[PDB]
Formats: C-alpha cells, structure tokens, sequence
C-alpha cells in the first residue's frame, strides 16, 4: 500500500 | 527503514516541540496549529525548518528541529549543512541591502510562499485503488496543483474526502 500519513 | 530529506522549504524560530507530525497542514486543520500564538518574546523558541520529503506529497510537510533529524536518523543531513549555509549568506545581504533590493526580495518570499501552498491542493483525481480500508476508503492517486504529473502521488482516501471530496465526486463523474 503506497498511501501513508503522518502519525 | 528511514526518511530522507527532499528539500528545506522554510525556516523559522517557534515554540518549543512545535515540531513532526503534528505541523502537517491536515494535523493543523484537524487539531489546531501547535506554534499557535507563539510570540518569540514571550516564551522558549527554537529553530524549526520545514521539510519537504522524499516520496511524500506537500501535504505531509513538517517542521523539525536539527535535533529531531538526527534522532530520526534521517538521510539527506548534508542538505542540513548547506541550508544553514545559504541562510548565513542571504541575511548578510539583507544586513547591507538597498531598500529596494530588499524590497523586491520580500515580494519574491510572498510569491514563493504562495506557490508552495498551492502543492497542497489536489487539482484532480486521475486513479484509485482497488483496495479498500476496513472504512471503505480507497487510496487516490493524485495530481496537485503547480507541479508536474511526475509528482503524482498516492493518498490515504479518508484524508483525501477530508478537504478535496469535490475531486472525488469528478473522479468517479
């Protein structure tokens, strides 16, 4: 999965 | 696994810990901004820089401290070095500058600064992911305004919907 946020 | 610095962005001095995954522009929409009503002569400041990085969209920019870099162990600590380096440089002309000169150099930061927020908006949509989140969120893949269709990038659909749901509605029209 290429879609990430900042956590 | 580690980060790797694209590109300096902004400097600036703010409230202490004002730093990392809190300061992304949708952290800051959601929760309120962390350097919120910070007058640096009122209360401890530090010097922040605004990280654009490698693989992730202007949207996931933070701020971050020499300090929170190197105890990320991030990659691109020479960019570091020069950054400060050109800072150094830039207000020693400003200290001998024409008011002119400086004039115009002011104009330049606005239109800078302007553009650089622009990256932040999703122009469109131009592919999802056939995956789903336990929420039923696809990942799109977007196009952002004033940059290129090389920087592209996939983005998590629920944070997407967020602000640029008009987008997703045109995608699947």
């Amino acid at each position: 999965r290429t879609a990430r946020s900042k956590v | 696994e580690f980060e790797t610095i694209e590109r300096f962005m902004d400097c600036r001095i703010g409230r202490k810990g004002a730093t990392g995954a809190t300061t992304t522009i949708y952290a800051v929409e959601a929760d309120g901004d962390p350097n919120a009503g910070f007058e640096k002569n009122k209360e401890p400041g530090e010097i922040q820089y605004l990280i654009k990085w490698k693989g992730w969209s202007h949207i996931h920019n933070t701020w971050e401290t020499e300090e929170t870099l190197k105890q990320q162990n991030v990659r691109g600590m020479k960019k570091l070095d020069n950054y400060k380096k050109k800072d150094q440089e830039t207000k020693r002309w400003l200290k001998n500058a024409s008011p002119e000169d400086v004039e115009y150099y002011n104009c330049q930061q606005e239109l800078t600064d302007d553009l650089h927020k622009q990256y932040q908006i999703v122009e469109r949509i131009i592919a999802h992911s056939n995956q789903k989140s336990a929420a039923g969120y696809p990942d799109y893949y977007c196009k952002w305004q004033g940059l290129p269709y090389s920087e592209c990038s996939w983005e998590d659909g629920a944070l997407i919907s967020k602000k640029f749901q008009a987008c997703i509605d045109e995608y699947f029209s």
